[PDB]
């Protein structure tokens, strides 16, 4: 409609964990958006006791 | 520290040379202390030899502004033979400049240090002459 | 609202409206095969409030008139043109999935609220469980891309995982070409032209994927094809079990609190929906969602909060 | 600047500030704090959907009234400060007048000024 | 009347309603009271 | 939780604040600052996420080793001149570890890595407790031993606050990291002014609230973490958008609008005093930090992002939380440039 | 030349790559907690022995 | 005063409460009514000021360009629209709105007697111009734009807060008159060096000198129409008022320090007109023109003679006046044919006929037409100049011949030769746009009839 | 001033370097905090005695009752993250990155 | 494959013309366009520049000009009458000053 608005590459630049790149930032991820990442991955251990032949 | 910045400018400047080159090696080992343990506290080397490389890559290169800012602050000021002017120590911050730009091996570095260098180094001659109160008067 | 903390302060709890009679039940076939014919039956002889079948206008109808806006505003889902061509690039298929996900998750607070108040249950029909299998079954087709399948299942990570699974899924399997007779007997043209290998691997993985991953969890109630009308059978094996597994054991009061809060304010509950992105069929220019919503404001409803809203009344906006 | 033997706590307005006068009846700063409460209850309006400029004047009645209480309070603890202050200044200045000196007044006649011609 | 199921406030109350006004209007007759006799005080100390 | 619990807990930090406000005995003001502590853990993790419980961890020991190392201060302070009395201390070292212990306590910039991870990985009422009362309660304990102090101290982590909080914040897309971040700011012009003239300091700690309180609670008016969302307030509201606006230059400080307050008079108020080179640096990083408040208002109140369907959805309901207090918070930080003679107001 | 391209880089592109530089410089810590307490140490001892805030 | 503030506060809410296909006639007749009571305040004589209201006074350095503010503020009005009629009615109201509040801003600024009050008010002058430019640039750089502008103002214009502080508690009160009758001479040591370069740095950015400038054109190509032309004309000739005002400090010192100053002006306004001479983009070159009168009004300033600050004063109200207006014709040729850039539009005698009149008399106003004011206004610049020295004339002339230069450039190259027949969109042109040609050259015509109204309190 | 209040500040920073450098678990560094605790109540204790100044002894118990219930919130706080980890190392805080 | 979008190509480019071809430079509504034209064309020409041009025609002898033609012509008069030299330096009497002395 005849004036610029910013596009979907514009709203990209403003993404990532941090807006400028270093010779690092490829070790930072941008959170979740629950703030909660996948819990354990290893998750639980229910006890088997062997109450043996004493 | 507060001795050694004083024992800097205990001396008049004016010409009691070379104590002053050797107050701005211990200007730049204090410098290179500061910037080295803050960069080997927030880095984790790994490992220790390589830290001590870049302990002593940062102390060598503040310690080698200090003595060629030194140098040529002496230098200027016995040949102008004008132990007042901020010039001088003007042309020393953009030596002090270039000396770092080239440690670094750059241009850019070394011109933008020239410029800010120099200009600050004058600021501090410029303050200490007409009288600025060191960090507070603390009095109202 | 007459909640917040006092609500819980003075009046006791919300154990008191449970149970078996309030409960949740869900009943989930193939398209157009198990449909309100079963949930109608289960309504009206189990004693347990019905809600219908989530389509797309259940925006349009659930707030204000009941009269449907046009799909200018609650679209561009334009089902019938899915039904017809679920392959053109201009972007037809993954706007409705999203918008039919927007509806399923709506229409499942609101039986929540109305499960935790008053009672009495409710019965759902195709929610919210059976669209995630319905995107991996259209995947399975091969109509979206790989990338758009991960911002679902993003979306499917962060919302679900609010909730509590419901009581008893009732799982009903009409075969291929049953569906396919009914489906070609009913008279809607635009489904009439529906394919038959998308309803193959809907009903693969909604076998092979369903009902292994619920584990016990939505306690299951898996029927055969003519056993629908056959209502003693459901209503005594829907009163005839015991609950025991799923999350649905112990919450007491404050789980239950944290629930009827969250479900109010439902803002709180869509506040997910959009992440977002960039999904080039999903994202629209400033440009005409700006006209689309002045022209949004200017229906004359929705203009400024109903409640207090001119020109329907309701004289009382304090001189 | 501490107490000023504050004995006596903060003390909202203290006996003193009794024998200065109040902020009169529409006085500016009293009305500028009403025109900021309208303008508060016309953005509380805002906040919520409901319409702007109607619909919420008890509410409008409310944050004015507020708001020019309140602020009438602030103003008389204002006017005790800025008195109390000037009462010590001149108190400590009568005090030991001779440590402030009072210098001539100097006539033009002799006071001399180096000239130096803006050209 | 046009709405179905949900107004969930515009119903007007009128506890609430009724407090403010009462508690504006005191306030209001607070503070001239107290206003007026700042004024019988100030031409009283002086 | 249950409401009576949170009322309880929130009871108990106002508590520990009036302790440490009210008291006239040191070991008081150590048991305040500790009550406050044990208190504001639990208003964190009110979700249980990863993200709060590492949070809280990193909070916990850097706060419980400030309390320590003040009570290290106290027991020099009467290893030498022996009273209880909140005053002058008598040891240049124990007047040194009390100034580092509210430094560790309230976030300096030797000190300040714990605020932007705390800050992010809470919910936003947490955020809010603790930056308005954990920066409210200490500047109380600075104002009662004010006379006893190396200004070094408070120049050095002054200073330096103003510089890492400012060129922290060019980088950071998160809102919460962005706060913190303004938070050290004002850290930094909330303490440089004290040994000077510290009614100064309190009414910036007045104003600073004030504007913090407003910004969480217009980004509670939708739980936002990122510019994106913002922007999708924009498509959804419009004047949360012109409040965005506001608020944020607000903090940027311009002199029509009443963020301009804190600088104005402090910087009066400090050159009447002959320091001129440190506020004319400080101002200058004070230009600074105003860019990141500048591009949020670029990404969003003023530039129009493209945006998403299902916002389709979400027009017909309402934004139907409480705002706790909006209107009044709003119009009371922002019209208040003509009443800075409401600075004496304060003593 | 001197406008453009000559003005942009001495007083926009100098300033803002300093900054750029030094928040790449700060704000590029790894998450660790060893570190941060080290900085703390560091800190405190050349805040004692150092450079004096003691006298 | 006071009574040429009120109405403009309660101008305010007229927009508010004004329907729809109302709200423009109620702005542009009630503007118009405070533009008539404006130019009732013409009471100055003889020896003072006129000065009320404490805060509030008046010299002929603040009547005739109060008065140029109180006047084109209601030509704007009516100027700003066709690009936003087919914009919302809130954005447009708030657009309206946001401008009267600029020109409240504006008009506190130039009856300032506190200096203090004159600083918060210049930054108040600041803070909307970004919103506009920012809001409604309707190009795709304007973002950049808007914060390279407000980080060299404020920058700038920052320390000299610190300085006029410093002022208020090393000498007393900042009343204008007793910073006069009051001023001491002030040495030059190096802090008396560093005062002086602080106030003139922060004006220097604000006019701008030459190695400051490329805060303008980028602002200026990149905004709408109302936002451009209180930007340049208003805007600059703002931070000309304030270095009149704030030069009668620090006398005795800025001869030793004021030259390089001069030297940077003058080969700025030689560069400054030659690159104008040479660009596309036709919206860019009044721009630069603007920066060259800026140039050598910064000149006239630095010199401190009766005759300089006549033609300084002169030359601002004129070339506010004349760029304004070209503004105005650049945006009608933009919004003729959506380009931007400049020699896809060639032709334009043939058709829009009479808007061939109106170019020719802008640009002849640029020219320094022969008893135009312009012309006055560098006259007295170059007399004075050359009293300064005798060698300065070089530069000055040549400056009127790339001046000429240009605005012939722009007139026959613009406007003249041939259209180029793959066009047909551009209509015959409406009325509006020739009221506002004839709102621009009807004050300029006048003041070149009677023209001892507008010159320097220096009389 | 004395002999032995050299010897217990000079355990007290040896405390303070053991907790604040910590290589591996967090367990110890709380624990060295506790023996900070204990460092500052022999201290307090110490003077209170030798002064004489009977009349606050509140003090080192109260102190020590405080500092406490201080360690107990550490307990729950390393409890919790041992729970959702499978250790309670200075790893698994590398998340929430600065 | 790729659209990144939903808006329309905007706007259709609209000369107000062709549709009310007696129109004044705005929008197309034709009564208040003669209202707008009527206000602009009275109260900006017939009652502003004219009746602003006659009041800065005549007004006080501004920054006092006729009284200082007057002033001069009686005083000049004065000092060629009355012998004395036509304006004396020394403005100010140096009877009336302490110099510094050596
Ligand atoms: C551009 C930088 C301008 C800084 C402000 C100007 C200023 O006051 O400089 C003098 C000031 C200090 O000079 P000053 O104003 O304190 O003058 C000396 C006056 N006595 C001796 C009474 C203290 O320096 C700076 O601002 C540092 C650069
Ligand atoms: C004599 C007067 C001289 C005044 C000079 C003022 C500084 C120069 C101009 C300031 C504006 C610079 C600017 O806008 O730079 C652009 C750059 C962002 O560029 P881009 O990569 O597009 O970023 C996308 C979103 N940020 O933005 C940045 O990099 C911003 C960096 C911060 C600059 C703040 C102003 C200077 C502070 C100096 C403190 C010492």
């Amino acid at each position: 409609a005849r004036q610029w608005q910013p596009d979907v590459e514009w709203a990209e630049q403003y993404g990532g964990a941090v807006m400028y790149p270093t010779k690092e930032t490829a070790h930072w991820k941008p959170p979740p958006w629950n703030d909660v990442d996948p819990p354990k991955d290893t998750l639980v251990s229910n006890l088997t006791l062997n109450f043996g032949p004493q | 520290a507060k001795t050694l910045l004083h024992q800097y400018w205990d001396i008049p400047e004016g010409t009691e040379c070379h104590r002053k080159t050797y107050a701005a090696t211990s200007i730049g080992g204090a410098s290179g202390l500061v910037v080295s343990a803050y960069s080997v506290a927030l880095k984790t080397p790994t490992s220790f030899l390589e830290g001590v490389a870049r302990t002593g890559r940062y102390t060598f290169t503040a310690a080698a502004i200090g003595a060629i800012f030194g140098l040529t602050s002496c230098i200027s000021a016995q040949v102008r033979e004008k132990p007042d002017d901020p010039l001088n120590y003007l042309i020393g911050g953009c030596a002090g400049g270039l000396t770092l730009g080239a440690r670094t091996r750059s241009y850019g570095i070394g011109a933008a240090a020239c410029a800010y260098m120099g200009l600050t180094a004058a600021l501090v001659k410029m303050g200490q002459l007409e009288g600025w109160k060191v960090f507070a008067e603390p009095k109202v | 609202l007459q909640y917040g903390p006092l609500a819980y302060i003075l009046g006791e709890k919300t154990t008191k409206k449970m149970t078996e009679n309030s409960k949740l039940i869900t009943v989930d076939g193939n398209i157009c095969s198990g449909k309100s014919k079963l949930a109608k039956e289960v309504a009206e002889k189990l004693g347990l409030k019905h809600f219908p079948e989530a389509g797309i206008h259940y925006a349009d109808s659930t707030t204000g008139d009941g009269k449907p806006l046009p799909v200018r505003f609650s679209g561009n889902c334009s089902l019938e043109k899915f039904y017809d061509d679920p392959k053109s690039n201009d972007g037809n298929s993954y706007r409705l999935q999203a918008w039919l996900y927007a509806s399923r998750l709506l229409q499942y607070a609101d039986a929540l609220e109305h499960l935790l108040s008053t009672g009495q249950g409710v019965v759902l029909e195709r929610s919210i469980y059976s669209d995630f299998v319905f995107l991996e079954a259209m995947y399975r087709q091969g109509f979206i891309r790989k990338q758009c399948v991960d911002h679902y299942n993003q979306v499917k990570k962060v919302t679900v995982c609010e909730y509590l699974p419901p009581h008893v899924v009732i799982y009903v399997d009409v075969p291929v070409s049953e569906v396919q007779s009914r489906i070609q007997k009913k008279g809607n043209p635009h489904e009439m032209k529906i394919t038959s290998a998308y309803l193959q691997d809907i009903e693969n993985v909604y076998k092979g994927t369903f009902l292994p991953e619920m584990s016990e969890k939505c306690e299951v109630l898996q029927y055969s094809a003519w056993e629908a009308e056959d209502a003693e059978k459901v209503v005594e094996d829907i009163q005839y079990l015991k609950y025991d597994k799923g999350p649905w054991l112990d919450q007491d009061d404050r789980k239950l609190h944290n629930l009827r809060m969250l479900v109010q304010d439902k803002l709180e509950v869509l506040n997910y929906t959009s992440i977002p992105v960039f999904l080039p069929e999903v994202t629209i220019g400033a440009h005409q969602s700006d006209r689309v919503f002045q022209e949004f404001t200017e229906l004359p409803g929705r203009k400024y909060r109903a409640g207090y809203n001119e020109d329907v009344g309701d004289k009382w906006i304090w001189l | 600047m501490t107490g000023r033997q504050a004995r006596a706590p903060l003390q909202f307005l203290p006996d003193e500030a009794r024998s200065l006068p109040p902020p009169k009846l529409t006085d500016p700063r009293l009305a500028y704090i009403g025109f900021l409460g309208y303008c508060s209850g016309l953005i509380d309006n805002a906040i919520r959907r409901r319409p702007v400029l109607s619909a919420g004047l008890h509410r409008q009645f409310l944050y004015i009234t507020s708001f020019v209480f309140v602020g009438y309070y602030l103003l008389k603890r204002q006017d005790y400060m800025y008195a109390v202050r000037d009462h010590d200044m001149f108190s400590y200045i009568k005090s030991h007048p001779e440590d402030f000196p009072e210098k001539d007044k100097k006539t033009y006649r002799e006071v001399f000024e180096e000239f130096h011609p803006v050209r | 009347k046009f709405y179905i199921q949900e107004p969930p406030h515009g119903s007007p109350n009128w506890l609430k309603v009724g407090l403010t006004l009462g508690t504006s209007a005191f306030l209001w007759i607070y503070l001239i009271k107290q206003h007026n006799e700042d004024v019988l005080e100030y031409k009283r100390r002086n | 939780m249950n409401p009576i619990i949170l009322i309880i807990i929130l009871m108990t930090v106002m508590l520990g604040t009036i302790i440490v406000m009210i008291s006239t005995h040191w070991l008081l003001i150590w048991i305040g600052f500790e009550m406050n502590m044990l208190a504001i853990i639990p208003i964190m993790m009110k979700k249980h996420n990863p993200r709060a419980t590492e949070a809280s961890t990193k909070y916990f020991l850097t706060q419980s080793t400030a309390s320590m190392l003040l009570m290290m201060a106290i027991i020099i302070n009467l290893m030498f001149s022996g009273q209880w009395t909140v005053m002058k201390l008598f040891n240049p070292m124990a007047s040194m570890l009390m100034t580092m212990a509210l430094a560790m306590k309230l976030g300096m910039a030797p000190f300040h890595f714990w605020v932007p991870e705390v800050t992010q990985g809470i919910p936003l009422s947490s955020g809010l407790i603790l930056l308005t009362w954990q920066k409210l309660a200490p500047m109380s304990v600075l104002y009662q031993i004010l006379p006893s102090i190396n200004l070094d101290l408070i120049l050095t982590l002054s200073i330096l606050s103003i510089t890492i909080g400012g060129w922290g914040g060019l980088n950071q897309t998160q809102l919460r990291k962005i706060m913190a971040y303004s938070s050290i700011a004002h850290m930094g012009w909330m303490t440089a002014v004290l040994l000077y003239n510290p009614t100064m300091t309190l009414l910036n700690l007045i104003i600073y609230i004030i504007m913090t309180s407003t910004m969480f609670t217009l980004f509670m008016a939708n739980s936002t973490t990122t510019t994106l969302s913002l922007s999708h307030t924009w498509n959804k509201a419009p004047i949360m958008t012109i409040l965005v606006l506001i608020t944020l230059l607000s903090m940027g400080g311009l002199p029509p609008l009443s963020g301009f307050m804190p600088k104005w008079m402090i910087i009066q108020e400090m050159t009447k005093n002959d320091s001129i080179i440190l506020p004319t640096l400080m101002a200058i990083t004070a230009l600074l930090n105003l860019y990141f408040y500048m591009r949020l208002t670029y990404s969003t109140a003023l530039t129009m992002f493209p945006s998403t369907n299902n916002m389709k959805m979400k027009w017909q309901f309402p934004t139907t939380k409480r705002m706790t207090l909006l209107p009044t918070m709003t119009v009371l930080s922002t019209m208040l440039l003509p009443l800075t003679p409401i600075l004496s107001i304060l003593e | 030349l001197l406008d453009l391209i000559w003005l942009e880089t001495i007083l926009p592109k100098t300033i803002s790559l300093a900054q750029m530089k030094m928040s790449t410089t700060i704000t590029s810590q790894k998450g660790l907690i060893k570190l941060y307490f080290l900085s703390f140490l560091i800190t405190i001892l050349i805040s004692t022995t150092l450079l004096n805030f003691h006298e | 005063m006071l009574k040429y503030i009120i109405p403009t506060m309660m101008l305010m809410p007229l927009t508010w409460l004004s329907k729809n296909s109302m709200i423009w006639i109620n702005t542009t007749l009630h503007s118009l009514l405070i533009s008539l009571t404006s130019l009732l305040l013409l009471n100055q004589f003889g020896d003072n000021s006129l000065n009320f209201s404490l805060t509030f006074f008046s010299d002929s350095l603040s009547t005739p360009l109060l008065i140029l503010t109180m006047w084109l503020l209601p030509l704007m009005l009516m100027a700003s629209q066709h690009h936003l009629s087919k914009e919302n009615l809130a954005r447009k109201k708030l657009f309206i709105s946001m401008l009267i509040l600029l020109q409240l801003f504006l008009i506190m600024t130039f009856t300032a007697t506190e200096l203090i009050f004159f600083y918060i008010m210049f930054e108040a002058t600041l803070v909307p111009t970004l919103i506009i430019i920012t809001r409604w640039g309707n190009q795709t750089e304007r973002l950049n734009a808007g914060l390279y502008f407000l980080f060299y103002t404020l920058a700038g214009s920052l320390p000299l807060l610190v300085a006029l502080i410093y002022i208020q508690n090393t000498m007393g009160s900042l009343n204008f008159l007793i910073l006069q009758y009051w001023v001491q001479p002030m040495p030059n040591s190096w802090s008396n060096t560093f005062m002086w370069l602080a106030c003139m740095m922060a004006f220097m950015v604000k006019m701008p000198l030459y190695g400051l400038h490329l805060w303008l054109p980028k602002a200026h190509v990149e905004a709408p129409i109302a936002g451009s032309m209180v930007l340049a004309a208003i805007l600059l000739k703002l931070g000309g008022y304030g270095m009149m005002r704030i030069t009668l400090l620090l006398n005795p010192i800025t001869d030793f320090m004021a030259y390089p100053f001069i030297m940077l002006s003058l080969w700025g306004m030689i560069m400054t007109s030659s690159i104008c001479l040479r660009q596309t983009d036709l919206k860019s070159l009044i721009a630069y023109s603007s920066v060259s009168h800026m140039a050598l009004v910064i000149v006239a300033i630095l010199i401190q003679t009766p005759w300089s600050y006549m033609g300084a004063t002169a030359l601002m109200i004129a070339h506010g006046l004349t760029s304004s207006m070209l503004f105005c014709l650049a945006n009608s040729n933009y919004e003729r044919v959506h380009s931007r850039t400049m020699i896809l539009a060639r032709g334009l005698q043939t058709l829009l006929p009479l808007m061939a009149a109106w170019w020719l008399l802008a640009s002849l106003t640029n020219l320094a037409l022969p008893p135009s004011i312009n012309l006055i206004g560098e006259l007295f610049v170059v007399m004075s100049t050359f009293s300064w020295s005798n060698i300065t004339i070089i530069l000055m002339g040549l400056n009127m011949v790339i001046t000429a230069l240009y605005s012939l450039y722009m007139l026959i190259t613009t406007q003249r030769g041939k259209h180029t027949h793959h066009i047909n969109n551009i209509l015959p042109s409406f009325t509006r746009e020739n009221a506002l040609m004839s709102l621009h050259m009807l004050p300029l015509l006048l003041l070149s009839l009677n023209p001892k109204i507008i010159l320097g309190p220096l009389y | 001033m004395s002999l032995v209040y050299m010897n217990i500040m000079m355990a007290f920073t040896v405390s303070l370097t053991g907790l604040l450098m910590y290589r591996s678990h967090l367990m110890s560094s709380l624990l060295c905090l506790e023996g900070m605790m204990l460092s500052l109540f022999i201290l307090a204790t110490l003077m209170i005695l030798n002064s004489h100044f009977t009349l606050a002894s509140m003090m080192p118990i109260i102190l020590l009752v405080f500092a406490a219930c201080e360690a107990a919130l550490g307990l729950s706080l390393l409890v919790m993250v041992s729970n959702t980890y499978g250790t309670d190392y200075v790893q698994n805080l590398n998340l929430l990155q600065c | 494959p790729t659209l990144r979008w939903q808006e329309d190509p905007e706007p259709e480019d609209e000369n107000l013309y062709e549709k009310n071809p007696d129109s004044h430079g705005y929008d197309k509504d034709p009564a208040v366009d003669v209202w707008n034209m009527r206000v602009v064309f009275f109260f900006g020409f017939s009652i502003v520049l004219v009746l602003g041009s006659t009041f800065v025609a005549y007004l006080p002898d501004y920054r006092m000009q006729e009284w200082a033609r007057r002033e001069a012509e009686r005083l000049v008069k004065y000092r060629e009458a009355h012998g004395l030299p036509l304006m004396e330096s020394n403005c100010f009497d140096p009877s009336k000053i302490q110099l510094p002395e050596d």
